């Protein structure tokens, strides 16, 4: 299913159909997007279960090699980067980032703590390990010189908003789709009733609560106008 | 009822030409009285909005009896090319001018994207300019190969509004009814552009209650300032 649909069906069991509408769709998205991470949390986090495949999201990312503070010789070795700030993933998933390929390659996604320290083990010094810094930059670290030539990974996880990752969505084959609507909405149909009951219970008080009407410089939320 | 008879009728039940005082109208007047009760009352009938009746277009077999002979069907495939449309994707298509309400209106479509969904029969679904914007990208109440969007525009024109090629336009609608004229009018006068005689094309039935409210209209006309 699109954005396109789960957004025109909660319109529709709100009757929001009229473009003098309070709540437009941009209220329909927000709200849909924070209900299905609220959703995905209370479901995923209790205890471990299978996540399906339509909770996730592959982000392409394009990397640039940056220095660990400036131009210092004595400030350390360089990481690379993402070009763009990354969304920050749900701890509920599988995250994974890739060389293009799923199948192959060894690119571990770590907590920003660990990273600090990686790689110290003699075996391990050919890893490439992969982390959020606050900065909101995805800055990868290994011992094997080799990995500064990286340009492209891809990123798959369960995402903390769909939004943000699905505008980094990777190229398709026919094309880029340039809007949001026509993008494919990251959750399971059997999490779907629940958000859309939520999100319809989130409006419906507020479809049918009085305005502040006359412009009369005042206050008239008091008296119900 | 024939024309003779609603004349002779309604001379009777206005008691024309007795010896209690009355009411004696024209064959004009009457042809007038009885063409507005006419219309009054198919489209109060058509609404819904007589209590009398308190039923609407077809709602009982009453009504179906009632307004059986106005309902006229129309094809139409000629496309009025130039005029200013709300999309892309709309078409323009002519009223057969003696409509007074649609009831029925679908398209037929014609476009190879529609796959083996070819010719599939679409609904007409006349929506508010309200809901229009809001409608163009709903994937459950805009166009589709099972919906069309028709709003009315001036000229008696119908812009149909649709993903697909639309070839042919089906419709079923309300007629204008032939009044009801009971004499061959002089030059210069007509009833709805009509001079001869016309008799009234609806069932018999409803011909008495057409008397009556024509009876009760010229009453009020000749009893509206005593």
């Amino acid at each position: 299913m699109t954005y396109n649909e789960l957004i025109y069906m909660v319109l529709d069991e709100l009757k929001l159909s009229s473009d003098d509408s309070y709540y437009t769709p941009d209220h329909v998205i927000f709200l849909l997007v924070k209900y299905r991470s609220f959703l995905l949390k209370q479901r995923y986090s209790d205890i471990k279960k299978q996540i399906p495949d339509s909770d996730y999201q592959s982000i392409c990312l394009d990397l640039i090699e940056v220095p660990a503070i400036s131009g210092e010789p004595c400030e350390g070795s360089s990481y690379l980067r993402s070009k763009n700030k990354v969304p920050t993933t749900m701890m509920i998933g599988n995250p994974r980032v890739y060389p293009m390929d799923f199948y192959q390659g060894e690119i571990t996604y770590i907590s920003r703590d660990r990273m600090r320290y990686v790689g110290y083990n003699k075996f391990l010094r050919n890893i490439i390990y992969c982390s959020k810094a606050p900065d909101g930059y995805l800055y990868f670290k290994s011992w094997n010189p080799q990995f500064l030539h990286l340009e492209k990974v891809s990123f798959n996880a369960i995402f903390e908003d769909a939004k943000e990752a699905s505008e980094m969505a990777c190229p398709e084959e026919n094309g880029t789709i340039c809007k949001l609507e026509d993008k494919e909405f990251p959750i399971e149909d059997a999490l779907v009733p629940p958000l859309i009951e939520l999100v319809v219970k989130e409006l419906r008080g507020p479809e049918y609560s009085p305005k502040d009407e006359d412009n009369n410089a005042k206050d008239d939320l008091p008296d119900a106008r | 009822m024939t024309n003779k008879e609603f004349s002779d009728g309604f001379s009777t039940l206005l008691n024309s030409f007795g010896i209690t005082p009355n009411i004696t109208l024209d064959e004009y007047e009457k042809s007038t009285f009885l063409t507005n009760a006419q219309e009054q009352l198919i489209i109060d009938i058509y609404s819904g909005r007589n209590i009398i009746y308190g039923k609407s277009f077809e709602q009982t077999e009453e009504i179906r009896r009632y307004l059986s002979n106005l309902v006229e069907t129309y094809e139409t495939s000629t496309k009025v090319t130039g005029k200013l449309g709300l999309s892309k994707d709309s078409v323009f298509f002519e009223i057969p001018q003696d409509t007074w309400f649609i009831t029925y209106e679908v398209a037929f479509l014609k476009d190879s994207r529609l796959g083996c969904l070819d010719g599939i029969e679409a609904s007409v679904v006349p929506l508010p300019q309200d809901d229009l914007y809001r409608a163009k990208d709903n994937p459950f109440r805009g166009p589709s190969k099972d919906r069309v969007l028709r709003l009315d525009i001036k000229s008696d024109l119908a812009e149909l509004i649709s993903k697909y090629n639309v070839d042919k336009y089906l419709m079923r609608y309300i007629s204008q009814p032939t009044p009801i004229i009971l004499v061959d009018l002089p030059d210069g006068l007509s009833i709805n552009g009509v001079s001869t005689e016309s008799e009234c094309e609806l069932n018999p039935v409803v011909h008495r209650a057409i008397l009556e409210r024509a009876v009760q209209l010229a009453i009020i006309s000749k009893t509206q300032l005593t």
